[PDB]
């Protein structure tokens, strides 16, 4: 049966997320008397249904039919309750776990870019570093032969000494950015398996949503109406 | 690329007092140099130089003055440091190295690079890296905007640059509410203007009594009396930075239409016009170098085949293997939210091996093609373990335009990086999200292949798109055009209006309906809608802003709703959507547009505009996804906005030391007690380094107010659990004690403000339509900025405190007798009669938007009897996900507590004439949003695009609609909303007659 009654258009949509071309249902007016939708290229056609169909004169293609596949099982109120109970407590406990693992996957992904901008840092630094040993090398040549020549032992140690500290810091920063690199490798897997994990629960946290929101939809319909 | 923290050094927040720095000097010799933390590099580079001495190769060192110092910063660019008057503690380091060089290359620009560099997060150097032609077009092509601007700022020079720097904040229109006018003694206003006698300084007090529309230069005349002199003063506002530098009637001034309202004595400053100009400096703008670099046939319609497209393989997917089936691409294609074609997927695959190698065929004819028809695509997963039923669920996602800024046809071989599908979102296409591939390639890449049909394929010419090629309807037209923007269009009135298309320009503002109308998968149709739009007569500002959203992305439609803006749109209404306008800009399809140019121009000719405007960008600099556009608009912004850029360097470097300061109290202090982090908060605070960068800088919650020195014995950490910074700063302004004394503002560093940032900004414009209807309903919407990502200001509400405060100092009469013991004697009326004001203001309001649920604590009351509302933080239907009730909620219950203050103590608190009255005044608020409907859906739909997971769809704004009753008559809303009311409050709401709604 495609009559759906006082759902919303919004209601509709959910409805008609994704269907084949054909696909249709008819429901109350949004208030205004009847309203046909219907899937045609990817979009929610409404057709109006005017009573006094939608033509000229009121002389009163839709091939598949949204109808009203039931999710609820249950004989009475008490068991559709305790039901409904049991699937909400586990949706806010899911819910509550997917809130959890979604501030990890943010933390982790920005991490993950404060580590990859510290790592460039780290090259340009090295550089700078080299650059300044390959200075040292250009100017250093000529006056170690000079100083030689001269006889002064304590100057050549003194030049090389400085050679010995510059070469220990370019080592220390080498080594700062290697371990760098591997807490950003180790915490990349990890990115992938919270990622992972995300998109397990997702469908799972969908499906229960929709199941609870059935037996809330069973409970109001057999308690007791108007409002 | 951007900082990773706003510390001193990577991985280390404060720098311990004394620190080894190792300089490196141009002979090729190192020294390990120990300085002090805030030493600044004149100092450091005296120090080496003198102690370089002990070292070998000394000989080949220059005179120190021939040297600059040059180091790796946290972002790691290579930054010459030109300015030797900074401090090492605040040259952002990533390591205690610095590199001694000759100054080279040109001087001025690097300086000028570097301070732009610093304002928006991001070294300008990173732009010059950038392949794309499109952002080296933009970077080229804006520069016309900039140098447009800065020649009419200098056109009328000096007034021309105090109209810049102190722009009017005037209304929109000199009208006066009723109510308004009714305040004043027979149209006139009692305003005392001020003078700063010179040379001791002293204040002389003058009393005037003017008519309101009196032009500022009359109250200079009249202040004379009390020739030569009302031509050479001007007016400024006491306490702040604001001035009356324009022919408005003095009460259009937003300063003296409040001062009338709140029955205020309007205090103004008459000083020499000389004293102003003088302190304004020359802006100069200067073309920057990549304007002289040296740079790096088919048409759509004759190409005669349907639209296809290879999906080749992606990288990989973070999928785990024993939880999903299979995988496979969702493919679509879109103008603007509205698919032009049914979806198309490729087969399913296993999760283990994403390849397709599949053409997928779509029902569109490539002539059909619309100019901002758009791919949008996922790689979805796919869960079949349960009956016959299928869990769908997007791993990752990324659009593409179809055609290029150049109007090319995508065509060859593309490489496509997906984006993480945000949070709430559950569709498997994403139409609303940005287009292009992610920055970050360490992510999903998509390999794809377009058609090639052997040639470059264009859209075609506007000429040849003009091709022409072919009683009871006018009442329709009339009901059509008045429904909401969201209201359901049925086929038969899609026809109707495509029928009437050229009578529909008798009424304009049908335009965005007839625009749905149109089949935007027809050549036929849009060529036609085409000419309706060139020759379209202009909409309202508030109606062409609804065409800037993510359901109008043709050029046209929006190349029209900008001339409307650049027509019609005032400083003040542009100040009040600049929020909305900026966020848009993440649906234009390029970096180039008209809506871009005409809000950069206003930028900068408007520095009020231009301050929102930088902070707004600024504050999304973080967001991957608008970082690039927003940082190259920023950066036009910077190069042209002046000596405002020092101003706005200012700020940014206040903002960074407290950022710094709070990531120390809520990372390494965490465990410490509030004592502990007092102490180190007030012996930071102290230091140099700090109190140079935290006083003597304009607020960004009001650039018009300047923060003076911090009275440190104010400024505390507050006991909530993200560490918020309570901070006061003196107003050094010569009559601070005419406007406010004390400055305070909340600095929070954890929490999302963008959502509180929307709220406080729709309370705002409630208050206004409120008051133009004569509705004095006071609400208090005060100031909040996100600054950046979790990070932001709150103005403080002085004299105000929550309802937990004041029951703590109980029974159900303890708030009225606190009101009572605060307004005695004669002020007692006034007092009930604003909390009542203020009371159905937020009643309405918050019971319209669906925000966060009100308890004792996020209610507050001023000394005066003024209620409002703090911490706002959910909005719409944000309990339906949750809880899935299908009902619209009553946050603010008005409890006993509220209910006996209204009736001032009476027993039967609803059956009073004051609680009649205070119904009355919820009715006409309800009324008077619900008939200003479209404007709130329009504000909420310029939204969609935000990140805000309360505003992610269309379906999200279907709330207001609910709360509004749109689709119900105005007498069955008004009785909805009565019925909600008697609902919460268990009875006690009535109205005056039922079948017709007469009195
Ligand atoms: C507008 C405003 N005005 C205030 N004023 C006072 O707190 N006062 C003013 C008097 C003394 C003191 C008090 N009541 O004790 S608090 C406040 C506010 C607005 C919004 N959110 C907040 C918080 C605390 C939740 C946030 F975000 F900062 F963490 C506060």
């Amino acid at each position: 049966e495609w009559y759906w009654g006082d759902i919303s258009r919004e209601e509709v949509n959910e409805k008609l997320r994704d269907t084949a071309d054909g696909t249709f249902l008819v429901r109350d007016a949004s208030t205004k008397d009847y309203t046909l939708t219907l899937r045609k290229g990817g979009n929610n056609k409404l057709i109006k249904i005017f009573h006094r169909g939608f033509s000229d004169p009121l002389t009163f293609k839709l091939l598949y039919p949204v109808s009203k596949d039931q999710v609820v099982k249950e004989d009475n109120i008490e068991a559709v309750g305790k039901k409904l109970h049991e699937y909400n407590t586990q949706f806010q406990e899911k819910s509550r776990e997917y809130d959890r693992l979604y501030e990890e996957y943010t933390r982790t992904s920005q991490e993950i870019q404060m580590k990859r901008t510290a790592i460039e840092a780290f090259n340009e630094t090295i550089k700078i570093f080299e650059e300044q040993c390959q200075t040292q090398e250009r100017y250093s040549k000529e006056y170690i032969e000079k100083f030689k020549r001269e006889g002064n032992e304590k100057e050549i140690q003194r030049i090389m000494h400085n050679y010995d500290k510059l070469k220990s810091r370019i080592s220390e920063i080498i080594d700062s950015r290697r371990r760098l690199e591997e807490d950003l490798k180790k915490q990349a897997a990890e990115y992938r398996e919270i990622d992972k994990r995300m998109n397990s629960i997702k469908p799972d946290l969908i499906q229960l949503r929709k199941t609870r929101d059935q037996y809330l939809m069973w409970l109001t319909q057999k308690g007791v109406r108007q409002k | 690329p951007p900082r990773p923290s706003s510390g001193e050094l990577w991985g280390i927040h404060l720098m311990p007092p004394r620190i080894l720095v190792e300089c490196l000097l141009p002979n090729g010799m190192i020294v390990t140099l120990e300085c002090l933390r805030e030493a600044t590099l004149i100092t450091i580079k005296h120090e080496l130089f003198k102690e370089a001495r002990k070292y070998p190769l000394h000989q080949l060192l220059q005179d120190e003055s021939s040297y600059i110092f040059v180091s790796v910063t946290q972002e790691a660019e290579r930054e010459e440091f030109f300015d030797e008057t900074r401090r090492l503690c605040d040259l952002r380091l990533f390591q205690p190295f610095l590199k001694v060089i000759e100054p080279v290359g040109n001087r001025e620009e690097k300086i000028l690079n570097r301070e732009i560099g610093f304002a928006i997060g991001m070294p300008v150097c990173e732009f010059d890296m950038v392949k794309d032609p499109e952002v080296q077009d933009f970077r080229r092509n804006i520069l016309n905007v900039c140098k447009e601007a800065v020649d009419l700022r200098d056109l009328n020079s000096p007034h021309s640059r105090a109209m810049y720097v102190y722009p009017p904040n005037v209304e929109s229109s000199p009208e006066l509410p009723k109510h308004i006018y009714n305040k004043l003694d027979k149209g006139q206003i009692i305003v005392v203007i001020w003078v700063i006698v010179s040379p001791n300084n002293d204040k002389q007090k003058y009393t005037l009594k003017i008519n309101h529309d009196c032009v500022p230069e009359q109250v200079i005349a009249e202040a004379i009396r009390k020739l030569e002199y009302q031509g050479k003063y001007i007016l400024k506002v006491c306490g702040c930075d604001e001035y009356f530098l324009e022919k408005y009637p003095l009460s259009q001034y937003k300063y003296i239409r409040s001062c009338i309202m709140l029955g205020r004595m309007p205090n103004l400053m008459l000083m020499a016009k000389e004293s102003l100009y003088s302190q304004l400096p020359m802006d100069c703008f200067t073309m920057p170098s990549y304007s002289r670099r040296i740079s790096t046939t088919k048409s759509l319609w004759v190409i005669n085949s349907a639209l296809r497209i290879k999906i080749l393989c992606a990288t990989y997917v973070n999928v785990n293997i024993r939880d999903i089936d299979k995988i496979y691409v969702r493919t679509g294609i879109y103008h603007g939210g509205e698919p032009l074609c049914d979806n198309v997927n490729t087969q399913r695959v296993p999760c283990s091996n994403p390849r397709w190698n599949e053409w997928l065929n779509y029902d569109i004819y490539i002539p059909d093609l619309p100019r901002a028809a758009r791919l949008c695509l996922s790689i979805c997963s796919v869960k079949g373990r349960k009956g016959a039923k299928e869990e769908h669920c997007p791993l990752a996602w990324g659009n593409i335009n179809l055609f290029d800024y150049t109007d090319t046809l995508v065509s060859g071989k593309m490489a496509l990086n997906l984006w993480p599908v945000p949070h709430g979102l559950e569709d498997l296409l994403n139409p609303i999200g940005v287009t292009g591939s992610n920055p970050n390639k360490e992510t999903p890449c998509l390999e794809l292949e377009f058609d090639w049909f052997s040639s470059v394929v264009k859209f075609p010419d506007m000429s040849v798109i003009e091709e022409h090629a072919n009683e009871n309807d006018k009442e329709q037209l009339k009901a059509i055009s008045t429904r909401d923007p969201l209201s359901e269009i049925t086929e038969q009135e899609k026809d109707f209006l495509w029928s009437h298309r050229h009578y529909c320009v008798t009424i304009p503002e049908i335009l965005p309906k007839l625009l749905l109308s149109v089949k935007w998968n027809s050549r036929d149709e849009v060529a036609q809608m085409y000419c309706l739009v060139k020759d379209w007569p202009p909409i309202k500002p508030e109606q062409a802003m609804e065409l800037l959203d993510c359901n109008y992305p043709d050029p046209m439609v929006r190349g029209f709703a900008v001339r409307c803006l650049e027509k019609y749109l005032t400083d003040d209404k542009l100040s009040q959507y600049l929020i909305q306008l900026v966020q848009v800009l993440k649906y234009e399809q390029y970096l180039d547009n008209l809506l871009v140019r005409f809000l950069l121009k206003k930028a900068l000719t408007n520095q009020r505009i231009g301050h929102f405007f930088f902070w707004h960008l600024k504050s999304e600099m973080h967001n991957k996804t608008v970082s690039q556009r927003f940082g190259l608009l920023l950066e036009s912004y910077c190069r042209a906005c002046g000596m405002y850029l020092k101003h706005l360097n200012r700020q940014v470097e206040a903002m960074e030391k407290l950022i710094n300061l709070t990531d120390i109290l809520k990372q390494e202090k965490k465990d410490e007690t509030q004592k502990v982090q007092m102490k180190f908060l007030v012996e930071q605070m102290r230091r140099p380094d700090f109190m140079d960068a935290l006083q003597g800088f304009l607020s960004p919650l009001n650039p018009a107010h300047q923060l003076g020195n911090l009275r440190l014995e104010e400024c505390r950490i507050m006991s909530s659990a993200k560490r918020p910074l309570w901070l006061n700063w003196e107003n050094p302004d010569i009559m601070s004690e005419l406007l406010f004394q004390n400055n305070e503002i909340i600095f929070k560093n954890g929490d999302d403000l963008r959502q509180d940032m929307l709220t406080l900004q729709i309370i705002r414009i409630m208050e206004n339509i409120w008051q133009n209807q004569g509705l004095d309903l006071r609400m208090l919407p005060y100031g909040c900025l996100s600054i950046g990502d979790c990070v932001g200001l709150i103005e403080v509400v002085r004299n105000s405190h929550t309802i937990m405060q004041i029951q703590c100092k109980f029974n159900s009469h303890t708030l009225h007798q606190w009101l009572k013991d605060k307004n005695k004697g004669e002020i007692y009326d006034a007092a009930i009669d604003l909390f009542t004001r203020s009371c159905a203001g937020y009643c309405v309001a918050t019971f319209i938007l669906g925000i966060g649920d009100r308890h004792n604590s996020n209610i507050m009351v001023k000394d005066d009897g003024q209620l409002f509302h703090i911490d706002f933080g959910h909005f719409l239907d944000h309990k339906k996900k949750k809880f899935g009730y299908k009902r619209e909620r009553v946050p603010f219950v008005l409890t006993q507590d509220f209910l006996i203050v209204i009736s001032k103590g009476a027993q039967e608190c609803t059956k009073t004439r004051e609680f009649e009255r205070f119904q009355e005044m919820c009715y006409k608020a309800y009324l008077a949003i619900r008939q200003h409907a479209n404007l709130f859906i329009n504000l909420f739909s310029m939204m969609l695009g935000s990140g805000m997971p309360e505003l992610q769809s269309f379906d999200d704004i279907a709330y207001i609609r609910k709360t509004l009753a749109l689709d119900k008559t105005e007498q069955e809303a008004l009785e909805y909303f009565m019925k909600q009311m008697n609902d919460a409050h268990h009875g006690g709401w009535t109205t005056k007659m039922d079948w017709i709604f007469h009195t």
